[PDB]
């Protein structure tokens, strides 16, 4: 008469690593590294804004492609590839810092500047590179100041924006760089052109420079954009005589949101907290191997297909 | 293994026990039997559940992008960013690797130990009435029917009830 | 647990033993008694002491500020820094979490271990003169007065001195 | 007769975490994360300089608030909030890189440039924005060069500082941007104004730009500060005709020191190696949850209130 | 230690055994002998080997330079870099220290474990024919010659052959 | 009759650290931290290029020291201390970004710009600052344009490089900054001087500035170097009237390579994947305390001389 003690075994065991053995067979195990993502932007439960082909900088200056995105509120902001910032060609100084600022905001208010100009100034400068409603137009939030009488000198003028609010204001402006002397003279005259910008914490001067360059969207001219923050209760003064692309409205970045760059389609029916260029990640697992580039609340990226965690004893078959 | 039972003095596992992790096989005049021990099985399972719970708890750390997917990053800051991210990834895969290797070592050994604990409990139950096989069996020196076997598995075996008989059978004199 | 003694076959602890970590309770004709075992208690304490010393050893690494408290930080560099610091923080809170969980596991089990080791020491001392309770007690089959008890705790018990009397009592003969 | 083996227990145990159990009860436990800090700056054993309302940048240019901090030796430098850098309004290029360099030095020596100026130059230009002992003054280490005869053309002049030391020198200078044409003309004449600075390794040009702007400290004018390191044996040459705010002394950063930003009261009784905005952290514990921004030799910051490390066995009462 | 054998109930090690890690010393009529046990020694060595294999597995990850050795780095970015590199270095030093401390604790305990497992095996093999002295020796209550000792080391000792004589000598009755 | 169980020991045991013991004696131990570096650059198996005293940026502009390194293919690039980038003194904008970009390339091709000049222009200007065959020369990849007619105004000229390739090209150019008014007038005339550079992505303007400066390599004049990437299909246009140092060839960075900064001797008989200023590191160990500045595939740097991993049981001697 006898009684024996024992333990279970399975036909099909799983291999795991231990401190002393790279190939240990145990009765069961489970994955720790998430391998499966979602090819969609899961936006359920979030007030999101899909910018489409509007580039974030365009929201501030009013590029025609951004007309539906000049203002708004959101908790997540979605940027797509090849989005457009500039109808009339040019570039923004300190561009990435500005893009990032916008991409962590929870909305944008626009407040007018109140800038008025004398009759010798045509403040409705317009271009075929910025079409809007079938007509030549220009950046919604800016004004292309030009001499009313062609070839005549742009008058000496001064405009001051007063921030009479309780939060900082983002103001942007452009400097036009003509591609020819004729072009320069036609718009602003033969005089020496200078633009001076000054507040309590900012000062800078700009000089429009004529130069031959290839055409972008039909234009060999360039407009360079500049920006700063106007602190509450501070005034910022523009002193100019041509070449200033004047702001008609300034911006205010409201609250915080999550910035996503992705060309993945939106799904309003799934929810997520972790995003990447390729879409979304939903796991309880502490690790993932989909992307080293994620945003939100995400599992840590590791360079492994699989790390199995044992959930059973050694498997000892016979 | 650390505790000597599983893949140790126990020859192999029992595929035909889907009732639980640890258990008993007996032999008597009435023939054979098999039954899984619930207490030791839950003790092990509970510990594994504990690890799984720790694997799955999440930090609330929101991260933003520091690398534009669609525009150019300035070269120098870009190289610093690449170096940092890669350094961090190296740490996490190292951490991930070590967590699994360490946890699995421990998981295997605690499973070994729960088996030993069950064995040891049975050993002291029978005290002087049985002897050890060396293979995880106890040769019982008195008649143990199916009710007697049950009393052992259920922790109610009174050794004093059979001691007299068992002693005579172990000393081989009657 | 791992070794089956603490929270195992020992049903509970002794709140009344404020003298040490492990110890003895006895019962003879003179009555009862309690004494703490110094060696086993110290073996465990010195190991705890070791972990606390490792915990409290400091690294020499001095860091300077890379974030101004009083003046603005450029936005891009500021984002890089926040990303780097949060990533470093997550690593450290992971590590701290792991260290404690792992160390606690080992601490609990080594204390169980020292308890078991004391138990085993006594078992072999008594060899054929005592039998196991199953509850951490040994039933001694001879007259063990307060000096005999003391010699057991003090590791000077000579089993051959009592073996004849003990064996006859275990066999229940004269 | 029987002898029983056992272990101790306590009435009130502590809860700890293990790999397998979140609420394991043990006989004793000890904290691993420091939550308590001291609201003071423990300076015992360290030669420190409290800058009060002096801003580290002001040490280099000699703002009145920094008159007792133009030179010195320290191993710890303490900067306070709202510290003053500028008496006459302006801004420094690469201000943060400069502030950091200063805040990790172990002292500052000052050395005269020996610049002299001809009779047509008034080198004692003065302003009510920089009061000193009840009188209009200027930055102690700089000279505001102005035409001796009001309205006249500031003469073309050259000044060369020679580093004859064995260590590099930090030179700072300023560029004055007048608030009006009348003022610019009064100070430097009607001529075109240019400022060239050239060493062996550095070269740059500067042009004062007139521009309307708000009054800061009662002034709408501005001074822009620039700096470079002059290597030993190298010269640096200033070539100018108006608008140069010239160095009369040059700095040398000496050794190494720990910089702190905190408005916490100094305590010379206690010692510490770790500081943050809110004071000092003294612990043997490896982790803390006070702040992610610390300087010195500090416990690592973790996002947890408590992590108990067991110092006893499982608690089993009955 | 954890398993109570090495630096435990075994007084000390044998410098004269360069033959292996664990083994046997016997005393009989024909004198003394010493032989190492291969199977137990190799269980331990194989496990050290596994640890060394993990230590040495290489997971790079090419890194490029982010700090010029021969030219000046802009000061602010340089401080960020310094703070990042030192932070990562504190992390790796901490892990290197933890790895070694942790692995070493497990290494010595697993060695102690393999020693206990050999001991237990011998105990169960000899079952009722011998008694433990508490110092790691088995007093054998029957005549055991070289062929008999060699059978104990070989794991082929047949207890039923010597039991009668052995019980006779142990019990000193019948 | 008895049989005894035991374990081995040794006379001399090694000390290790455990979780509970700082001084535990075991039978054997092995090092985990590599302390031994190789004093050489182990280049076996790799197609390298030792630049010697040629600075990587000198490769693009063609400094005499870099004559043997104007083109080539490599998988590893070795830069040495004090390597020369400039013969005529000057500096390069965004220099570290450029250096790093060259140091991670796997080769360089040079493609002619095809720039041609009117007879009023001397394009073969030359200097004692750049010597070849013991005589006056210039940067191999640039041309110092100067009025053939001394004192006469440099003609207003336009030059356009068009990129007809499928890959981006690195174009560099210089701007001359003379050290005197006379030097200026002799080289380019008395006129106002401007250099305009424009592509579809890049535009900038440059003005030569006269300034007294210390002599470097015999010269107090300077040249500022500038660069961009010209994308495939794009043209870039230089409009200028004196002061442009024009590109005659343009660079194309090929593939990827490992950049090493070290003065260690080259060894072609040893292999390696880890390098630092002091040489190579060959180990199987996961850690090293040689240097926190390494490149390639390296063990992680640690702040310890030694961390011994036990490879045996406790040593219990007797
Ligand atoms: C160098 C000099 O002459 N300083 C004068 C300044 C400057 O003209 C303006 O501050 C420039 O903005 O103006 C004062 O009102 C001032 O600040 O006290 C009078 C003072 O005599
Ligand atoms: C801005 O302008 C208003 C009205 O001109 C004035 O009251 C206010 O003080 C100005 N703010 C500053 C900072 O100069
Ligand atoms: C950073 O890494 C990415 C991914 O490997 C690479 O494409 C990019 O070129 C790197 N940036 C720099 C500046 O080397
Ligand atoms: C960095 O993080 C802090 C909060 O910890 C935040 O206030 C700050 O704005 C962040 N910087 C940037 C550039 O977003
Ligand atoms: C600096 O000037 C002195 C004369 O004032 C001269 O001897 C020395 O060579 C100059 N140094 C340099 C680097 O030009
Ligand atoms: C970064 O650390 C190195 C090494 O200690 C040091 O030499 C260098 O000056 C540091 N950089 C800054 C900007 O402090
Ligand atoms: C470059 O120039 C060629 C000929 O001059 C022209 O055909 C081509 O369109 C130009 N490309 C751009 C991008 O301007």
């Amino acid at each position: 008469d006898k009684i024996c003690l024992g333990h279970h075994a399975v036909a099909n065991g799983t291999i795991v690593k231990t401190l002393t053995n790279e190939q240990e067979e145990v009765t069961n195990a489970t994955e720790t590294v998430e391998s499966t993502g979602i090819n969609r932007l899961c936006m359920k439960g979030r007030k999101h804004k899909d910018l489409g082909n509007c580039h974030p900088i365009g929201m501030l200056i009013g590029t025609p492609a951004c007309d539906l995105h000049l203002t708004g509120m959101w908790d997540t902001l979605i940027e797509r590839e090849n989005a457009i910032a500039y109808c009339y060609p040019g570039a923004t100084v300190n561009v990435e810092a500005l893009r990032q600022k916008i991409m962590e905001s929870g909305g944008i208010n626009k407040i007018s500047t109140g800038f008025t100009y004398g009759s010798s100034i045509n403040s409705a400068g317009t271009t075929r590179a910025c079409m809007r409603n079938g007509g030549n137009s220009f950046y919604a939030e800016l004004k292309w100041l030009v001499s009313k009488s062609k070839g005549q000198n742009f008058p000496q003028t001064t405009n001051t924006y007063r921030n009479t609010d309780t939060a900082e204001h983002l103001i942007m402006w452009g400097i036009h760089h003509p591609s020819s002397t004729q072009e320069k003279n036609d718009l602003y005259g033969t005089q020496s052109i200078s633009i001076s910008v000054g507040s309590s914490t900012y000062r800078n001067n700009f000089v429009p420079v004529v130069g031959a360059r290839p055409q972008v969207n039909g234009q060999s001219g360039r407009i360079d954009f500049h920006w700063t923050l106007v602190q509450p209760g501070d005034n910022i003064t523009f002193s100019h005589n041509g070449g200033l692309i004047a702001p008609s409205r300034v911006s205010k970045l409201i609250g915080r949101g999550l910035g996503i760059q992705s060309d993945a389609p939106i799904d309003n029916n799934c929810e997520s907290k972790c995003f990447w260029r390729g879409g979304s990640i939903n796991t309880r697992l502490p690790f993932q191997n989909l992307s080293p580039r994620t945003v939100g609340q995400c599992p840590k990226y590791v360079n492994r297909r699989s790390l199995m965690l044992a959930t059973g004893m050694r498997n000892v078959p016979e | 293994g650390l505790f000597g039972a599983i893949a140790g003095f126990l020859e192999n596992g029992w595929e035909g026990m889907v009732d639980g992790w640890y258990g008993f096989r007996h032999q008597n005049a009435q023939g054979t039997g098999q039954a899984a021990d619930y207490k030791s099985t839950q003790a092990a399972i509970d510990q594994i559940t504990g690890k799984l719970n720790r694997l799955v708890e999440k930090t609330n750390t929101e991260f933003e992008s520091i690398e534009s997917e669609f525009s150019e990053i300035e070269h120098q800051i870009g190289n610093v960013i690449n170096w940092t991210k890669d350094s961090i990834t190296d740490i996490w895969t190292y951490q991930a690797e070590l967590l699994v290797a360490m946890e699995n070592q421990h998981t295997i050994d605690m499973a070994d130990s729960e088996m030993l604990n069950l064995y040891e409990r049975v050993r002291k139950q029978l005290r002087q009435n049985a002897e050890e096989d060396g293979k995880g069996c106890f040769e019982i020196y008195h008649a143990c029917d199916d009710s007697c076997m049950e009393s052992i598995r259920n922790n109610t075996y009174d050794h004093s009830q059979y001691r007299e008989e068992a002693l005579l059978n172990r000393l081989n004199i009657n």
